[PDB]
């Protein structure tokens, strides 16, 4: 096959690629932080980090930072509003290769 | 050799690369804004972690918009030539797009454009990762029972 | 240690959870389509779950995928405005495990 | 039994799920937007991919924006139970959160809501995977070369 869009004799890359941006929410929501502990984004992203960055790829990591997150916080407060609310981080790859920290 | 797949970036440069922690806390008063208490936590807890990874951290506190602006010109410009990766966490209030200096909003893209694959290209081709602690809107998530 | 946002006696999880979006592009770019063979991104996505899926977990077949469109395509257009542009697809994850479409 | 992690999605129900495929290809001619030549090509491989990964494809073509979210209503308050997954692929013209029907946008968010953990029991807990091929605004990448 052949085409006017593959395969061109200089290669380039996209001038966006190889950007990870690792949100602490989904679009359009609240990030929540405990003031005396931290972020939960923060706090659970450097525990993921400690426990398995000399074992899963980032991708990987990344997803346990959003199931633990989603599974073990809630908010607290006075004002019923923001009262026992949820977050869920929000992993945007435009990566192209795999990330291992360690080699 | 034998067959070679290249399926994960090379991190095994000189250097695993820059960690610049943007920790914004207080804020001028002109904004209105409140302070972010516990964020000194994560700055710490972030230093220790990608210490230990072996990442060149370097923090920064209650920068402005242009602060920051200029930090990550700066840093941009550096020659990241023996260096695996770059790695940028921003501590602030934020909408969706953007990030609060102490003084006034950053489109997170000024920031990212510095690094761009063409106008960074010591940092062609290698991870550029953006962690990002803010809001970025005001919608909550009542969750659902399990 | 204790606080006021974790450990809930009613587990919950976010609304928001558990979502996946794999965007053939970047935010704020156009997305490209050859008028015979198709988008570069359904292509390349459909190539590399032919090839990956009894192989390699969901994420990193996306990897693989935002690697392919970004080295191997770059447009043709008479007009030069639109003429030999680049892409990189966007994966969005707000999952919270790892997806294998075998078992 | 011995120790579960739990770090998959179980994926191994009696049904992988439903793939649903909007495929649209012409626009009225009322909203000025072209025919997308190709898309067909991109629908019947991504039936045939799916098919093969054992999910119950379901094609539709050039869908107004009022059928779109009474396709997407309707399949949410389906039964899901027996499904480990569900999957929706979007073929159309777009813009930055927005998905064109034969006649006008539809909001993404209008389409996902209807798969939220609280509002698609069924699901809660699964995988919600969907797959958009549409421009997300007018910026064009110039890349550079390596």
């Amino acid at each position: 096959a052949s085409g006017v869009d593959d395969d061109m004799a200089c290669h380039k890359i996209p001038v966006e690629a190889d950007f990870l941006y690792a949100y602490s929410t989904a679009p359009g929501y609240y990030s929540w932080r405990n003031s005396k502990d931290g972020s939960w984004f923060i706090q659970s992203l450097c525990a993921m980090l400690k426990q398995y960055a000399d074992k899963l790829e980032f991708m990987h990591i990344l997803t346990r930072v959003n199931r633990k997150v989603a599974t073990e916080f809630e908010s607290f407060s006075f004002d019923a509003t923001f009262h026992a609310k949820k977050q869920i981080p929000c992993i945007v790859s435009m990566l192209t290769k795999e990330l291992y920290f360690y080699h | 050799s034998g067959i070679s797949l290249d399926n994960s970036y090379k991190m095994d440069y000189p250097e695993m690369g820059l960690c610049i922690i943007i920790n914004n806390k207080n804020f001028h008063k002109s904004t209105g804004m409140t302070s972010r208490s516990g964020t000194d936590v994560d700055a710490a807890n972030l230093r220790e972690t990608f210490r230990n990874l072996k990442y060149e951290v370097r923090n920064k506190n209650d920068l402005t918009r242009e602060e920051i602006v200029e930090l990550m010109r700066d840093v941009s410009k550096e020659d990241h030539s023996k260096r695996s990766s770059f790695v940028c966490v921003l501590l602030s209030h934020g909408e969706e797009g953007i990030i609060f200096g102490t003084n006034g909003p950053v489109d997170l893209k000024k920031i990212t454009n510095f690094f761009r694959g063409d106008r960074c290209r010591s940092l062609t081709g290698k991870p550029k990762l953006f962690i990002i602690q803010a809001c970025r809107g005001t919608e909550l998530d009542c969750g659902i029972e399990t």
